[PDB]
RNA sequence: AAACUCCAGUUGACACAAAAUAGACUACGAAAGUGGCUUUAACAUAUCUGAACACACAAUAGCUAAGACCCAAACUGGGAUUAGAUACCCCACUAUGCUUAGCCCUAAACCUCAACAGUUAAAUCAACAAAACUGCUCGCCAGAACACUACGAGCCACAGCUUAAAACUCAAAG
């Protein structure tokens, strides 16, 4: 309301590629945490209920950041089996 | 006895501590073009220290810099300040690809 | 595996036998079954590697102790 | 062991030399090696500080011929 | 050491008799609390 | 565990609280 | 209570302090600081004016005086905040822990007991 | 020059321009996209009426509002009014998250209208009014 | 880098109250999820449209 | 203790903002403020639209008056700059500088947790 | 469907309401709790343990009195669904959520894991859960149900809270 319009979330159009330029609008609101903030709000998620979805967010996030650590760990041994036949 | 035998010291090939951009230096709300440097060109969102690199010190001074910065009239909220659009980007995010 | 081949090379050079191939269960705990009533079992078992390919005690260790047969191993 | 020190020393202010290690022959001599004995050998003559010591070690090798490309 | 220089600093500090000439001073200067870091930890002050 | 101890209890406290209230 | 041109504790034997500047005297004083500041010099006249060594500063004697300047901190503030719950805690806590002191102090020098009561005005009361 | 997806600051000077006029001056179409319905606005730079279009005044009903053809439908119908009145490049501000955010921009390139710039706009309170309940079901 | 676990979960010598609440123990198992199936969409509803205006005015 | 007020004023002529500049520093002494310093920030665009004194500014002259005040004359100081009709803002904070930043040896790192779960064969 | 059309969109002015991002941080507080900004005051104890009742606190709901009105919302009304629908779904609106001054004293108030001091060796260890233990102290528990009940007593509580049985019943409950 009281900030300047057309700077905050304003992505330009390059050679009339309107598709391109709304992925990438699409793109810096979810990496920014806007969209699945805007779904969150839609009804009111109650303290005890925010709690338990953060704490089950934050446990995925790192499951699942030692799973991938673990799978590029191995990748290089994905290789052919040098021993064939052994 | 023997003059081969092991001594104790501390690892003399430990490298240096790791040190944030920002280690040393003071963290001032009025300084805006630095405090832009960690916000959402887009929507001024401050990003998070997995993005800034900053250690948890500095960015808890950050944050509560920008916080002052933005409510006595020095910073905008909802987007990154135009002038400090072509500052160095120091935060590990990119959002065309 | 690899120097199964090596190992296996090895036994049959001095007289001896060699296992470097997937320890199927109840080779040394049920061989009267699986080779026949009258089979003689070894008297003496080297372990070359002691673990199997997911870095854990190769099962023979254990059976080895169970069928009291003494063990070498690396 | 006490020449890990001056190993250190001599890594971060040359690095390893382009020479190469043979870790299969038992008897090889790196750069850094080299330097670790002749700094142990001008420690015997008296010299008790380190940062004299080092340079004199360094100027040592460079008139035998060895090359000492530091960082900088 | 603190006393001390607490003394020569008060000898600047603004007073009723130089408050009118110093708020000229004031609207004359320009103080600039702005600068920039790099990746590599270096303040790149503005070039104005 | 299940509920089921908590579940009798609940009646309980259910049917005085109603009780309470007739009379 | 201290005067407020009072300078603080660790500006007060510093040679020269008495030709400075008048404005200098103020910037260094009371009046320019804190409460806390004025709490450490409360703490310091009881220590001169009680204990015997005004320096030992783990005696029972001096845990008592300073746990007195305390006390009379957390009166002052809840004079003002008289709904400040966390702080009407950590008065009647302190007061306990002064009674307890104050019990074993009686229970082994009587003597300075006495002292401690009547310089900080203080009268031991025997519990129910 | 390389391309700037940061729009041109309005007081600075600029290059750009699109048929002679400057980005400040380009009008604008506001979408209000909802959950079950979709509104087109085009006003010019100085907030003056051009067209509306929305899925209800296009005759979808109830639940055929929610849907993308019917928002595509009130993009070609706000772009065909809009361009009676002059308007050939215009600057999209959305709003809301609905089935027909995109789908009506759509409808205003195939009317005609040419899409320089894509500003979101959906109200975000920074702490604000307490959302309805959730729904049991 | 992965988030911190020290001081996270509930144990005997944590003093302070659990940050998380893990419903299945933070441990690595041996399987990945199976690649999941994408939910299709309705295709050509621009086309189909195009031809349903015109088939209108005709 | 040492303060700093942060001052945007009303863009206004010099004539004008010396006078409020002056009212200001004169309201801090009457306080019994010791002012040390008056530092020019220069005039700028506001980050955003504020609205005081049944007006809307779009620009203002910051202003920075390091000083010295006994603590309670931060509230008394506050009320004055609220009935100014020449402050577009007015925020007193303790001064940055009086602060020490303790040194830092750098980043520690933090291996990960072990022995969370017993290592009984589930 | 009802509802609204004194409606909706853009723009401007505009709270006694609530506090995106930071936070992948794990801090503060005795616990309850605490995550917008500023300032003031301010976070007991130089051995430890020590209370259903003493003393001081104690989420949410609720009570008394005076105010505040964005939004939410028990109840209630309307629409729909259904065999019925005193519900789940839609709409409207109140008590209530807020401030001030007093009450009430409850929670799955549970991290169901007491305070302090130590240990990782031996028999590690029923099972599961969050590995097994030592010293010391306080609190508490001795089949299920009756029973967060009855009676007595205390309480600003009066449809309340705290403390808390027995008879009959069963051979299980867990
Ligand atoms: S690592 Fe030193 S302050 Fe960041
Ligand atoms: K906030
Ligand atoms: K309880
Ligand atoms: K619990
Ligand atoms: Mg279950
Ligand atoms: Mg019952
Ligand atoms: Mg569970
Ligand atoms: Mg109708
Ligand atoms: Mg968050
Ligand atoms: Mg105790
Ligand atoms: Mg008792
Ligand atoms: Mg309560
Ligand atoms: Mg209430
Ligand atoms: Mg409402
Ligand atoms: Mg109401
Ligand atoms: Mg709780
Ligand atoms: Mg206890
Ligand atoms: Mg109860
Ligand atoms: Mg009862
Ligand atoms: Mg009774």
């Amino acid at each position: 309301a009281k900030h300047l319009k057309f700077i905050a979330r304003t992505v330009m159009v390059q050679e009339g590629n309107v598709e391109s330029a709304y992925r990438t609008l699409n793109r810096i609101l979810t990496m920014d945490g806007l969209i699945e903030d805007i779904k969150h709000r839609r009804y009111y998620e109650k303290p005890c209920r925010r709690r338990q979805r953060e704490s089950y967010e934050r446990c995925r996030r790192i499951y699942n950041m030692e799973m991938a650590r673990k799978i590029n760990f191995l990748m290089r041994k994905n290789r052919a089996d040098p021993w064939q036949g052994c | 006895s023997n003059e081969d035998l092991p001594i104790s010291m501390e690892n003399p090939y430990k490298e240096p501590l790791k040190k944030c951009i920002l280690c040393g230096k003071h963290v001032d709300y009025k300084n805006v073009q630095l405090l832009s440097q960690f916000v959402s060109p887009f929507t001024g969102c401050i990003y998070g220290r997995h993005i800034t690199g900053l250690c948890g010190k500095k960015q808890k001074e950050i944050t509560k810099a920008i916080k002052r910065a933005q409510i006595m009239g020095f910073m905008p909220v909802t987007y990154k300040d135009p002038a400090y659009l072509k500052d160095p980007k120091v935060c590990n995010i990119r959002y065309r690809e | 595996r690899q120097f199964s081949y090596l190992i296996e090379n090895m036994a049959r050079d001095c007289g001896e036998y060699a296992h470097t191939r997937y320890f199927r269960g109840g080779m040394l705990t049920n061989a009267r079954l699986l080779f026949g009533p009258t089979v003689r079992l070894p008297d003496l078992i080297i372990f070359l590697h002691t673990l199997n390919n997911i870095f854990e005690p190769h099962v023979a260790v254990r059976d080895a102790a169970k069928m009291n047969i003494p063990t070498v191993g690396i | 062991y006490h020449e890990d020190r001056i190993r250190a020393k001599f890594y971060s202010v040359y690095g390893s030399g382009q020479r190469a290690f043979d870790l299969f022959n038992p008897n090889f001599k790196s750069t850094c090696q080299r330097f670790v004995e002749k700094y142990t050998e001008l420690q015997k003559l008296g010299e008790t500080d380190e940062e004299k010591l080092f340079v004199e070690t360094g100027k040592a090798l460079l008139a035998e011929g060895v090359i000492l490309r530091r960082v900088g | 050491r603190e006393v001390l220089q607490l003394q020569e600093e008060v000898k600047n500090f603004i007073t009723r008799e130089n408050l009118e000439a110093r708020v000229e001073a004031a609207l004359d200067s320009r103080k600039n609390y702005n600068w920039a870091i790099t990746r590599e930890g270096l303040v790149v002050r503005p070039q104005r | 565990k299940n509920v089921l101890k908590i579940r009798r209890r609940k009646m309980n406290h259910h049917k005085y609280r109603k009780l309470v209230k007739k009379t | 209570d201290p005067p407020p041109s009072t300078l603080l504790k660790d500006y007060q034997n510093v040679p020269g302090i008495e030709k400075v500047d008048d404005v200098v005297k103020r910037l260094l004083s009371l009046e320019m600081a804190n409460k806390k500041e004025m709490l450490k010099i409360k703490q310091e006249q009881f220590m001169k004016k009680i204990v015997a060594n005004p320096e030992d500063t783990r005696s029972l004697e001096a845990r008592i005086i300073a746990l007195s300047v305390k006390i009379r901190s957390y009166e002052e503030h809840l004079e003002k905040h008289r709904k400040d719950k966390a702080h009407k805690r950590y008065l009647l806590m302190s007061i306990d822990q002064r009674k307890k002191m104050l019990k074993n102090l009686r229970n082994t020098n009587y003597d300075v007991f006495e002292k401690i009561c009547w310089g900080l005005g203080i009268e031991y009361t025997f519990p129910p | 020059t390389k391309f700037s997806i940061y729009p041109p600051i309005p007081g600075e000077e600029s290059s750009l321009r699109w048929a002679g006029k400057k980005f400040e001056e380009i009008p604008i179409a506001h979408i209000k996209a909802s959950h079950n319905n979709t509104q087109i606005q085009v006003v010019s730079a100085s907030n003056e009426p051009l067209a509306f279009a929305s899925c209800g005044t296009e005759g979808f009903r109830n639940a055929k509002k929610g849907t993308g053809i019917a928002a595509q439908t009130a993009g070609i119908a706000a772009a065909a009014r809009a361009k009676q009145k002059g308007v050939i490049h215009i600057r999209v501000v959305v709003k809301g998250l609905g089935p027909g955010r995109l789908s009506a921009m759509h409808g205003l390139i195939m009317g005609g209208l040419e899409v320089i710039s894509i500003t979101d706009n959906t109200p975000i309170p920074h702490x604000g009014c307490r959302p309805r309940k959730a729904r049991k079901l | 880098a992965t988030p911190s676990l020290r001081g996270r979960l509930a144990r005997f010598g944590n003093p302070r109250k659990p940050v998380l609440k893990p419903n299945k123990p933070l441990i690595l198992a041996n399987r990945v999820g199976e690649r999941r199936r994408e939910k299709g969409e309705a295709t050509c509803i621009t086309e189909m449209s195009v031809m349903m205006a015109c088939w209108k005015q005709n | 203790p040492r303060y700093e007020l942060a001052l945007i004023l009303k863009a206004m002529q010099r004539p004008e903002t010396a006078a409020t500049l002056k009212r200001t520093i004169e309201a801090l002494m009457d306080r019994g403020a010791i002012v040390r310093d008056l530092e020019n920030l220069g005039e700028r665009a506001l980050p955003y639209r504020i609205s005081a004194h049944s007006q809307q500014h779009n620009r203002g002259g910051y202003f920075l008056v390091d000083f010295y005040a006994p603590t309670a004359a931060v509230e008394s100081m506050v009320e004055h700059l609220s009935r100014d009709i020449d402050v577009i803002r007015g925020n007193i904070v303790k001064h940055p500088l009086t602060q020490e930043l303790k040194e830092c040896e750098g980043i520690v790192p933090v291996p990960l947790a072990e022995k969370l779960y017993s290592t009984k064969k589930r």
